[PDB]
């Protein structure tokens, strides 16, 4: 009664048809390194991260983009899918700056957890490294735009969810700017929820700035009050 | 007496041979400021071109 059985390194899991590939991974407890992809986001496959091989296919499709139809057998641990993530790492990483410790975000950094684990031990990397110019969106966000790993996902928040229609992206290549194009202080509602959004350092709350890493400060489960919604 | 000449007879006719390597022993041989700035050498890594974490 609209069920697909598929195989996930060759154990068996039942799913919904129209339910892309790594909604299927979440099934069985596998989790696939990712960028763009987020549970109440729209899809887009901008990185490239979520690299996975299924055998008798000459090309690597992404987690994102694929929907899942009867038959396949999804490999997570092959030699292709390793290289594959170890491959994009390194790009992701060429021409990103140096900055964990000037960075407003420590560990709980998207980069960081998954270059340690997925990405390479050492790179290639010789000459080269991009400087982008920063631009002040907002006395509440704080924006370093050189650390943005032009993911496109704060730009669908913005255009989708929150409704606003500000960021997008300008220029072509390496020289590609995230953001409003004619210097407008972007304020809005939901516009405290864009620097949780955001996976790398580039956008981050300026009230509070610089005062804890997240290792640090112990967390503790609160409802907030001054809201109707809770 | 405190001289070496005299007292070299002495400590090597009490038990054992003595005269070459003394008590201190930091005359010659000791080099200060270790050594002029050395370069550290790479392992089977650093050089580029299959150096995939999938076969180490
Ligand atoms: S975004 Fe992550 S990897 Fe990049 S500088 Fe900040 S902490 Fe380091
Ligand atoms: S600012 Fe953050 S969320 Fe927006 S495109 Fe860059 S990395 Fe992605
Ligand atoms: S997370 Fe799937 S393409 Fe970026």
């Amino acid at each position: 009664s609209n069920l697909i059985e598929v195989f996930v390194d060759g154990q068996s899991v039942m799913v919904e048809p129209g339910t892309t590939v790594l909604q299927a991974c979440e099934k069985v407890g596998m989790q696939i390194p990712r960028f763009c992809y987020h549970e109440r986001l729209s899809v887009a496959g901008n990185c490239r991260m979520c690299l996975v091989e299924i055998e008798k296919a000459p090309k690597v499709v992404a987690a994102c983009a694929m929907p899942v139809m009867k038959g396949w057998n999804i490999l997570t641990n092959s030699e292709k899918t390793k290289k594959a993530r170890e491959g994009v790492m390194e790009f992701l990483l060429a021409n990103h700056p140096l900055d964990c410790p000037i960075c407003d975000q420590g560990g709980e950094c998207d980069l960081q957890d998954q270059s340690m684990m997925f990405g390479s031990d050492r790179s290639r990397f010789l000459e080269g490294k991009r400087a982008v110019e920063d631009k002040n969106i907002g006395p509440l966000v704080k924006t370093i735009m050189t650390r943005c790993i032009q993911c496109t996902r704060c730009i669908r928040f913005a255009s989708e969810i929150a409704g606003v229609d500000d960021l997008g992206t300008t220029g072509r290549g390496n020289d590609m700017q995230v953001g409003t194009y004619i210097e407008k202080m972007f304020m809005s509602e939901l516009s405290g929820n864009i620097i949780d959004i955001c996976p790398v350092g580039a956008l981050t709350s300026k009230p509070y700035a610089f005062t804890a890493r997240p290792w640090e400060t112990r967390k503790t489960e609160s409802i907030d009050v001054m809201d109707a919604v809770g | 007496a405190s001289a070496t000449r005299f007292i070299q007879w002495l400590r090597n006719w009490a038990s054992g041979r003595d005269l070459q390597a003394k008590l201190q022993l930091r005359y010659q041989e000791i080099s200060k400021r270790t050594q002029p700035p050395p370069k550290l050498p790479v392992g089977p890594s650093h050089k580029l071109s299959n150096n995939y974490y999938c076969t180490r």
